């Protein structure tokens, strides 16, 4: 209506369409990509695979905890 | 038009007790079918003997005494 | 070296400085009061840092003679139980000061002075290790709160509510004072560490425990005496309700934790079913009465009785899950409930009404408020990822281990708690607008956005990683679990 | 768009009709092909190789 | 997505009233009265109002559904209604 | 209309005042007596018996004698 | 007054009953090909009773007709989606007019 | 790479909801769709790596709750069972996100809808990838919160708010049951982790004192967990929320209630199988509840006229089938049917929404007809979905429902016979209402209005790609996954599912029974299709019986009004509790009774006492 154009909301409001949403969309991907890098690096470090894979799996490129917990008798 | 004191909480062809009777009949259908299933006694009509596993019914592999 | 002396003297200096400042200088009064509150909060945060979490001995102990023969004296000390209470009671004061920022021109200097005297009195309550002086500062809070309720009340009802609250507090206080006197005469002193090493005859445990329960149960309203809380709470300023619910409701439970659960281990066991019975029906009755309330501040005020009665189930379970998990609930309640009264205070300051009927459709005109209000609605209804769920679940696992039935009855509290919490939000926020009643709106300003920020951060930080708070208490709450036990 | 009495019906585009017919034909051919392979098995006429 | 003009409404309403067996389609003016200009039964006015209702896909509340007794009123009602 | 304050209605305001001034509305009838003597005098007793018996049955299962909860 | 009001009010109640009965009949008979005979019979119910002229017997007939309709009525009637009680009702309503939003509400001095 | 699977939807939601004002209605859709699609491809590599490579991964981030021994850390467990749920949930979520790009093309608040969808997907991923009972509970209640938020996405409606609050109340009773079960788990094993509980789930053979009763420790825990499963999966006890929850958007129905969050109970039962296997008493309850739910939903769904509501009862029946398939202690078949249904029911909802959206949001089957020529694609897609649902031979719904039925036949026990009978009749009823929905919407002579037909437009590209993918799934995925999941001696599940050697009847399900039993579902489906055709396409329409028989009218009302559950349950529980809130607790206990004996009711006699001191 006439007054909903004077209300500020994080989501954007009804029928929101900024003039530069293309540029903002590209930035948002790059920001999501930058914050996803440490999450991926963190995941590859704290992950444990007790069983060796049947066939070469892509996770052996970065993950290094393959067949490490086989000596479970000395776990903490 | 003064508001009612309980003005905070406000199937027309049936009443609460009549619909409760209908629900009781509907659930009694399930109860009667269960009683019929009991009366059938399918346990005594099994066509095969109970399965028997080796190594004393897999006692060791199921956590039994070694 | 940060000790308990400076933390208590900071509000004293803050209140004295404003005492001799002309009232025409309204800006200077607000700045000095806010600065004093913030300095006190930082002092408390520093006191957290240097807190040892491996000894059950009281830390940062300070002594000041009171009687000429050192029979009773000012013994100040904190442990893993009362540290977070001190931090919370120093953190809530700057928020209360910031609440009345715009309208402060009418209140004057007597507002900040009253709140600073309040902070002075509540800091010493959680730090006293003397039974008598704990009572002296226990009942010194009445005068500032009496003044706050009466002078700056909303309607003419302020005279009745203040009288009722004062009378109830007095009747509890003197019946406790008689027990304190009997303990002093028999034992000889009133030091807590000495009273925890003195054997009490079994006949005297029941009488003293009942007398202590009389004063504490009023400030943790169990069942017969939760009729002063709604009236005195509704007839209070926006910042006044934050103090009453944030801290003043934590005296009863803290009093139980400090002076009841340990000084009488045998009496506590005998009265455990009694506390379970009162708390179970209080959770059921209060969470049900909340559905049929029409006042915005009278619904949240009934959301505290159910939550605070869930705490007393945890304390009397006498295990690490129970006692340890009950502390997190009060810290969570001190933040969730006090944040809800800020949300109601936001609505009341703009539109001078509290009936839920007048409110509706605010999601389309006040979206930031709706987002913030919804978040604290989720916290009030024990959602995981919030500080309330951690305390709520830890109490349940602490009581199921002792009695499966009481944990079952208390589990229906979250059934009813999630009922009115969302149903209130649907009425107030969601729905269609009513331009006939109210038509002018304004979303949260800079103060309201900033004020809610520490509540938002401090509610998920405790809700996703409560290990920071828990590991600081296990050494202190485990020594509390067993006192008379030696095996 | 064809009008009979005032009301008109917009003819669907070629892409929709072709895709629908193709998917239906694939479903029918798959059903018949499966009936050729293990149709006797579910009928009980012949085990896979059990007997 | 544009509301049809009044004359477009007139066309459809007059077609609906014309396509009736009891009426005589010789003279059907937009300003006619069902019980005074066409000489119909009292009940068949309800049928015509209904047939108008599904013809424009609109639900007239029953209170003033019978208030429509002339072709003039029907056109005005189906015009001033925005959701039609 | 340059004010944010609500246009309060007489009916809603009076209804809320009546719903908040219910303290002086008892007549001490049999309905109130029966209600407060059942759902305020018996349910607490039933619950207390429930917890006491739960403790007793927990005690007997372990073989320990009953605890004097009085 | 009775000759203009006490009798004519029933002449409107009968219209209301006919409308509601016709809508219910269309609701029960889903297919349009079957609704025609049902509606014809429904009007034949009314068209046979037109022979009456005295109020002493018509009123109880209207009462009985309302009683009958109230019990053969469809449990789940058909409602236009944007009509009240429909599925699309109040989906994205037009915001009310006259509502204004103020800025700089709480500002010191 | 596995943390990215869980946290991409969270990041997409946190971007599209916090900075949607800069992205608009298009950037907010792109963010969530791209994030969920990348999570879906990562789930595909996770399936190639864990399920097929047979190397499960266990990932612990940080401790969440650390009491003396109440340790429930932030752990993620990816095994064979978890990965199947991942590739189902995330793939369906990505397809629903793509569908909503074109569905929510004219709705104003599209970005918030996509933010809600992403947060729901994140909560479901936390549910399925849960190492503890608390992270599982975290997801189990976050999924309910997300469903509540999405049900009243149109907050202006009143029915949407009522449906959302009813769903929250039912899910809250379910959460209470689940919380009691979790409390029971910790009291026995002093842990909430799945590995320790499943390792030590056989030793305890003791009895507890629960609510003045002496019960079995494991059986009580299993029953309490099944209460929560009933609450979330809309079973016999607590199911009224699901049919009413259709007031939300169609993509909400397709994802929130068809594929996911109704299979949450089945997934929790299947995951806790190493614990449910040692409580034979609980399995009987599960079987009975599943059979009752399936038959009741089948009977209720045959007389509904709303297009969306008919499909909801189909979902309820399928969930009942999965539940008593779990009750026969055959969890592999339950998960197989879960994954099968998550395809041809999402397809059904999406095609129904495509019909509704093009028909100016017309939801009544009495006002549509002759849409087959106008909507070729969607008619074909709904035909495929319906044929899969009824269990047409050599199709996705044939490889699971038939196996479930023949397994129920060979469970020679009292509980098994009841489930077999109800599941056999439910096949006939399911065929009947599925074919009635197909006939009335598409093949009967047109009953709609002129305006709806004039404004017709078939599904565009964004609403057709997910449809076509779901059609290919509902055509081939059941056959492809038949061998790995319900094969003989398959090691695909590895240690995800435990079936004790005693209660293993999979081999006898294939060759121990007459061939007639293996053909009962097909015969009943054909009978139901014939009945539906003869009652809808060509019939004298003897509905005059419904206008002359009092019993027939009441019988029609019984099936239409959900077996009189909503009316009876409301009046006898909700209204009673509302009265219990005011007329007693507020009116008598604390109103004046405390006041009259308190400080001013009668204690004000000091005015009548102090004034007398002048004597
Ligand atoms: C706390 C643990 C669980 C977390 C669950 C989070 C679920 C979302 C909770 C908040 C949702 C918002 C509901 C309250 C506001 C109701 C809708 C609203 O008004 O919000 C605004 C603001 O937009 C939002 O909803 C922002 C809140 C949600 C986005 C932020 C969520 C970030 C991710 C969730 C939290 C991350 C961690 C979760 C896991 C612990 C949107 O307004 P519009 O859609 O534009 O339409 C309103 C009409 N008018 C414009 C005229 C006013
Ligand atoms: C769901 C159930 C479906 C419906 C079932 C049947 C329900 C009704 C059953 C009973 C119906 C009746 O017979 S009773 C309804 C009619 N009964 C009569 O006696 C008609 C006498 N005539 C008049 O009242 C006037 O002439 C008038 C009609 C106004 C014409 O207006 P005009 O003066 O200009 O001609």
């Amino acid at each position: 209506g006439d007054f909903r154009a004077k209300v500020w909301s994080m989501t954007g409001g009804p029928n929101c369409r900024p003039k530069h949403w293309r540029r903002n969309t590209a930035i948002a991907m790059f920001g999501v990509f930058l914050v996803c890098i440490p999450i991926a690096k963190l995941s590859a470090k704290l992950e444990q695979r007790p069983h060796m894979p049947v066939r070469p799996i892509p996770s052996q490129i970065w993950c290094k905890n393959f067949g490490t917990k086989d000596d479970y008798e000395k776990e903490h | 038009k003064p508001l009612s004191v309980n003005d905070e909480l406000m199937a027309d062809t049936v009443g609460k007790y009549e619909a409760l009777a209908w629900l009781s009949g509907g659930l009694g259908f399930f109860v009667g079918l269960g009683l019929l299933a009991v009366l059938n006694d399918k346990a005594s009509k099994v066509p095969f003997t109970p399965r028997v596993y080796p190594y004393d019914n897999l006692r060791v592999e199921l956590g039994g005494e070694p | 070296y940060f000790n308990l002396s400076g933390l208590i003297l900071c509000p004293v200096l803050g209140s004295i400085i404003l005492l001799f400042i002309p009232n025409s200088r309204i800006r200077l009064i607000r700045l000095i009061g806010l600065c004093a509150s913030l300095i006190t909060f930082l002092y408390s945060l520093v006191l957290w840092i240097q807190f040892d979490s491996s000894t059950a001995k009281f830390q940062f102990v300070e002594s000041l003679r009171w009687l000429p023969y050192e029979n009773i004296n000012f013994y100040l000390g904190i442990d893993g139980i009362s540290l977070f209470f001190v931090i919370l009671t120093t953190f809530l004061i700057p928020i209360c000061i910031l609440v009345g920022w715009s309208g402060m021109r009418s209140y004057g200097k007597e507002y900040i002075i009253a709140f600073l005297i309040c902070e002075f009195l509540m800091i010493a309550v959680f730090c006293m290790l003397d039974l008598l002086l704990f009572y002296v500062f226990f009942e010194s809070v009445l005068i500032p709160m009496f003044i706050i309720i009466g002078v700056w009340g909303s309607r003419q009802r302020k005279i009745k509510a203040a009288y009722q609250f004062f009378l109830y507090t007095l009747l509890g206080s003197l019946f406790m004072l008689l027990a304190i006197l009997l303990i002093l005469f028999q034992t000889g002193t009133t030091d807590l560490q000495i009273l925890l090493t003195t054997e009490f005859s079994e006949r005297r445990q029941i009488f003293l425990w009942i007398a202590f329960f009389a004063s504490f149960a009023v400030k943790v309203p169990m069942v017969p005496v939760h009729i002063w809380l709604p009236e005195a709470h509704v007839e209070a300023p926006t910042a006044g309700s934050v103090i009453l619910a944030g801290i003043l409701l934590k005296f009863g439970t803290y009093g139980f934790l400090r002076f009841s659960i340990p000084m009488f281990p045998e009496a506590t066991l005998c009265f455990t079913p009694f506390i379970y019975t009162l708390s179970a029906i209080a959770i059921i009755y209060t969470s049900l009465t909340t559905l049929r309330q029409i006042d915005l501040k009278k619904i949240i005020a009934y959301s505290s009785v159910a939550h605070m009665n869930l705490v007393t189930i945890g304390m009397f379970s006498l295990n690490i899950q129970g006692i340890g998990g009950s502390i997190l609930l009060m810290l969570s309640h001190g933040l969730v409930s006090s944040a809800l009264f800020l949300c109601v205070g936001v609505l009341y300051d703009r539109h001078k009404t509290r009936l839920v009927r007048y409110y509706g459709g605010l999601v389309s005109t006040m979206p930031n408020f709706s987002t913030i209000f919804f978040f604290f609605t989720l916290a009030n209804m024990s959602l995981p990822g919030t500080s309330s769920f951690i305390g709520e679940f830890l109490i349940l696992v602490g009581a199921f281990q002792r009695n499966s039935l009481v944990a079952t009855l208390a589990a229906l509290g979250m059934i009813l708690g999630a009922a009115y919490s969302l149903w209130l939000y649907n009425r107030v926020v969601s729905g269609n607008l009513k331009p006939d009643f109210l038509h002018k709106f304004s979303d949260l300003n800079g103060r309201e956005v900033f004020i809610f920020i520490p509540f938002l951060v401090g509610l998920v930080w405790m809700g996703v990683y409560p290990k920071v708070f828990l590991d600081c208490m296990h050494t202190s709450v485990s020594n509390l679990v067993q006192h008379g036990k030696f095996h | 768009g064809i009008t009979y009495k005032g009301v008109t019906v917009h003819t669907p585009k070629t892409w929709h009709t072709v895709t629908g017919k193709g998917l239906c034909a694939v479903m029918w051919f798959w059903i018949l092909y499966r009936a050729k392979q293990d149709g006797p098995v579910v009928m009980g006429w012949r085990h896979p190789w059990d007997g | 997505d544009d509301h049809l003009s009044r004359e477009a409404v007139v066309d459809r309403v007059l077609d609906v009233v014309k396509s009736f067996p009891k009426v005589d389609p010789s003279k059907v003016t937009p300003e006619v009265h069902f019980q005074n200009d066409l000489g119909l039964d009292s009940l068949d006015t309800v049928e015509i109002v209904m047939a108008i209702e599904e013809e424009f896909k609109l639900e007239i509340p029953d209170k003033e559904a019978d208030k429509i007794d002339s072709c003039s009123l029907a056109i005005e009602y189906v015009y001033n209604h925005p959701m039609s | 209309g340059g004010g944010m304050e609500t246009n309060k209605n007489k009916f809603i305001e009076d209804w809320g005042s009546a719903r908040e001034n219910l303290e002086h509305n008892f007549r001490w009838t049999r309905r109130n007596f029966a209600l407060i003597g059942i759902f305020g005098i018996a349910l607490p007793i039933i619950v207390y018996k429930g917890i006491v018996k739960d403790f007793h049955m927990q005690d007997e299962d372990a073989g320990r004698p009953h605890r004097k909860f009085l | 007054a009775a000759y203009f009001a006490r009798r004519a009010a029933q002449k409107e109640r009968v219209r209301i009953l006919y409308r509601r009965a016709l809508k219910d009949t269309l609701n029960w008979a889903v297919h349009r090909h079957i609704f025609y005979r049902d509606a014809s019979d429904l009007r034949e119910k009314f068209n046979v009773n037109q022979d009456v002229e005295d109020v002493d017997r018509i009123d109880k007939l209207i009462a009985h007709g309302e009683a009958e309709y109230n019990k053969w009525r469809h449990p789940d009637p058909y409602i236009v989606p944007w009509a009240p009680g429909g599925s699309k009702f109040c989906r994205n309503p037009t915001p009310p007019a006259g509502i204004e939003i103020v800025y700089n509400y709480g500002l010191e001095d | 790479m596995y943390l990215l699977i869980v946290f991409l939807p969270l990041l997409g939601s946190s971007v599209a909801g916090f900075f949607g004002r800069f992205l608009g209605s298009e950037g907010s859709a792109i963010m969530t769709t791209t994030c969920v699609s990348f999570s879906s491809i990562l789930s595909l590599i996770a399936f190639y790596e864990v399920a097929l490579g047979a190397s499960a991964c266990y990932l612990r981030i940080a401790p969440w709750i650390s009491s003396e021994m109440f340790d429930a850390s932030w752990g993620f467990l990816f095994d064979s069972l978890t990965v199947v749920m991942l590739i189902v949930v995330t793939f369906i979520s990505s397809l629903v996100h793509l569908y909503s790009i074109s569905y929510m093309s004219e709705d104003p608040h599209s970005p918030r809808f996509m933010c809600y969808l992403s947060i729901f997907t994140f909560f479901m991923l936390m549910l399925v990838t849960g190492d503890n009972f608390l992270q599982l509970f975290l997801g189990w209640e976050g999924v309910g919160l997300a469903s509540y938020l999405l049900i009243h996405f149109w907050f202006t409606r009143l029915q949407a708010d009522k449906a959302a609050i009813k769903a929250m109340l039912v899910n809250r009773v379910g959460d209470f049951g689940l919380a009691l079960g979790i409390l029971g788990c910790f009291t026995l094993f002093q842990t909430v982790d799945f590995s320790t509980i499943f390792a030590c789930a056989s030793v305890p053979r003791n009895s507890w004192i629960f609510c003045n009763m002496r019960l079995n420790a494991i059986s009580l825990i299993c029953i309490l967990l099944f209460i929560g499963a009933v609450g979330k999966s809309a079973q016999i006890g607590l199911h009224t929320w699901l049919p009413d929850a259709m007031e939300g958007p169609t993509p909400v129905s397709a994802l929130i209630h068809a594929a996911t969050m109704v299979t949450a109970g089945v997934f929790m039962i299947a995951r806790c199988s190493p614990l449910f296997e040692y409580s034979p008493t609980a399995l009987i309850v599960i079987t009975f509840a599943g059979a009752m739910t399936s038959f009741l939903a089948a009977t209720t769904g045959i007389l509904q006229n709303d297009l969306k509501r008919v499909i909801a009862y189909s979902t309820c029946s399928q969930l009942g089938y999965m539940i008593f398939a779990c009750g026969i202690s055959n969890y592999s078949v339950s998960v197989f049917h879960l994954m099968n249904h998550a395809f041809f029911k999402a397809l059904l909802f999406l095609s129904a929404g495509s019909v509704i959206h093009a028909m100016s949001d017309e939801q009544d089957m009495r006002k549509m007809g002759g849409l087959a020529s106008s909507f070729p694609l969607t008619y074909a897609m709904m035909l495929i979905g319906s044929l899969s649902l009824i269990g047409f031979p050599f199709l996705t719904g044939f490889y699971s429902k038939d196996v479930i039925l023949e397994l129920a036949y060979t469970k020679y026990t009292i509980s098994g016979n009841f489930a077999f009978w109800l599941g056999s009749v439910s096949v006939l009823f399911t065929s009947y209402y599925s074919f009635r929905l197909l006939f009335l919407t598409f093949l009967v002579p047109t009953n709609s209005f002129g305006r709806d037909i004039s404004r017709c437009h078939d599904a565009p590209i964004p609403m057709a790609i997910p449809l076509i993918l779901l059609a290919l799934g509902s055509l081939f995925v059941g056959y492809l996954a038949k061998d790995m999941m319900i094969g003989l001696g398959t090691n695909f599940w590895a240690n995800s599912l435990l079936v004790l050697p005693k209660n293993e009847i999979l081999a006898e399900s294939e060759f121990a029974a007459p061939t007639i039993i293996k053909l009962i579902p097909i015969l009943f489906s054909t009978l139901g299709a014939f009945v539906a055709y003869n009652v809808n396409l060509v019939a004298d329409q003897f509905q005059r019986a419904f206008q002359t028989s009092t019993f027939c009218n009441r019988l029609y009302s019984f099936f239409n009004k959900r077996w009189f559950f909503d009316q009876v349950l409301n009046d006898f529980l909700v209204r009673s509790f509302l009265r219990f809130g005011y007329e007693v607790s507020f009116e008598a206990l604390d109103k004046g009774a405390i006041e009259i004996l308190g400080p001013y009711g009668i204690s004000y006699t000091f005015r009548r006492l102090a004034e007398r001191i002048s004597q």
